[PDB]
């Protein structure tokens, strides 16, 4: 839908990916493997938590209805009583169900967000040093490790470090030492 | 059970709402009618 990334350019999500909610998966010499991004999908969590109990709190005013008792020939006030509690009991039902038509698309679009900042973050860190290969994946000049995997999950990673080793790779597969 | 009508019974069961206990209290002892006659005031319409 809006943001771009959930049923976007990260086609589909992943089954393996079972601790969290938004998360990375990596391919190096040591390994594959996946691993959740629970700082973000906590953070995410503290939202919709904070959501659902937000209405909870918004209707223990909502409009109850203790009865009254008619005659014969009060038939036309009885009317309006029924009138008034049919109606109070219309207009709430419609709140709490236009209330949540519109809360789940605003989840749904704010996960899509989310997942989108996150590889916006990864994508600012990486630059040079990475492809963007544009399905929701980079893979990087230098050959990085582990440990190093590790600082782009949790976004302390560090360019001028792999600089040389990843520009000597842009260097060449740039076809520019082929004229000697 | 005998037959009759309850008047303002209505705006009565809406009082009898907002109350949660009664303590039923002796007025006019029964006894005390001595001109007239109490017990005779019975009826087939509501037996026991």
């Amino acid at each position: 839908g809006l943001f771009g990334a959930i049923a976007g350019f990260i086609e589909g999500g992943w089954q393996g990916m079972v601790d969290g909610w938004y998360g990375y998966h990596h391919s190096n010499e040591q390994g594959s493997g996946y691993a959740a991004d629970k700082e973000s999908t906590q953070k995410a969590i503290d939202g919709v938590t904070n959501k659902v109990n937000s209405i909870i709190d918004k209707m223990n005013t909502q409009f109850e209805a203790v009865g009254r008792e008619f005659n014969n020939l009060e038939r036309r006030i009885e009317n309006l009583n029924k009138k008034m509690e049919d109606g109070f009991l219309d207009v709430w039902t419609y709140n709490a169900e236009l209330l949540v038509l519109m809360e789940n698309e605003r989840t749904l679009d704010f996960h899509d967000s989310n997942v989108k900042n996150l590889y916006d973050k990864v994508r600012l860190q990486l630059r040079d040093n990475a492809k963007e290969l544009g399905n929701g994946c980079f893979e990087f000049y230098h050959k990085c490790d582990n440990e190093c995997m590790e600082s782009v999950r949790n976004g302390t990673y560090d360019y001028p470090q792999y600089s040389e080793e990843a520009r000597l790779k842009r260097e060449e597969i740039s076809g520019v030492r082929s004229l000697v | 059970c005998y037959p009759g009508d309850f008047n303002d019974y209505e705006e009565l069961k809406h009082l009898l709402s907002r109350i949660n206990h009664f303590e039923k209290i002796q007025i006019i002892p029964k006894s005390s009618w001595s001109s007239h006659e109490a017990s005779l005031g019975v009826s087939s319409a509501c037996p026991y």
